[PDB]
């Protein structure tokens, strides 16, 4: 469930 | 042990400079070296910034990691275990972009044994952690731009979800006249915010994901 630290 | 009203890591001297990360997306490793600093700290009484670049350039695709494109303070983590060190800034210092990997040992300030992630959505827990262990690696939802605008006070942002996207590192907590918030230590330079700084809304039902997905290091 954690998501990239992506629509950054 | 009973749990204080108010936690400031600052007062410790746990807590390094506020950093800027630039054009790059590497809040997370910002976040992972934020929270290993305070424990470095607590372990042999130095307070160095460590190599968020180390980070960029070397956790890479084995840890989920992309650089400037993102990645996770767990995995960070578990690179400097695997690595069995990480760099200080001054000899690895930041540059806001991807590079080739160049740890080299003889610069290692700090290494970590583990790391420890807390249940979602638990904010009681995370206070407990950062409490009682120290700064914890947290994501918020920051896509936003009251969040990018934020100058003062506990902020709330009526628009904002559980589902966090940016790496940043809860110091402390404490309330505002009864506004109760989390002492949030962001890597936007020192213009952000209070000096580097944003108090974000705490016990409002896990307010922007804060307690979404926290972790701290162990040395
Ligand atoms: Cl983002
Ligand atoms: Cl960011
Ligand atoms: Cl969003
Ligand atoms: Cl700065
Ligand atoms: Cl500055």
């Amino acid at each position: 469930a954690k998501h990239r630290m992506v629509m950054w | 042990r009973i749990l204080p009203d108010s936690v400031d890591w600052r007062e410790k001297g746990c807590v390094t400079e506020v950093k800027d990360q630039g054009s790059c997306g590497a809040c997370w490793a910002f976040s992972a070296v934020g929270a290993l600093e305070a424990q470095l700290k607590l372990k042999t009484g130095k307070l160095v910034s460590l190599s968020a670049q180390n980070l960029v350039d070397c956790s890479t695709e084995k840890y989920g990691n992309k650089g400037c494109n993102g990645g996770f303070m767990t995995t960070a983590f578990q690179y400097i275990i695997d690595n069995k060190g990480i760099d200080s800034d001054a000899s690895y210092p930041y540059k806001a972009m991807d590079q080739k990997c160049q740890y080299d040992s003889k610069y290692r300030a700090a290494t970590c044994s583990k790391y420890t992630e807390l249940p979602y959505g638990r904010e009681d827990v995370l206070k407990e952690a950062v409490a009682n262990k120290g700064p914890v690696s947290v994501g918020v939802d920051a896509r936003h731009p009251s969040f990018f605008l934020y100058r003062s006070g506990v902020y709330y942002e009526p628009s904002c979800t559980q589902n966090v996207n940016h790496g940043v590192l809860v110091v402390g907590y404490g309330d505002l006249n009864g506004k109760e918030y989390w002492l949030v230590k962001n890597s936007w330079g020192h213009n952000f915010g209070e000096e580097g700084y944003i108090r974000m809304a705490r016990n409002k039902g896990n307010h922007c994901g804060i307690a979404s997905f926290p972790s701290y290091p162990e040395i």
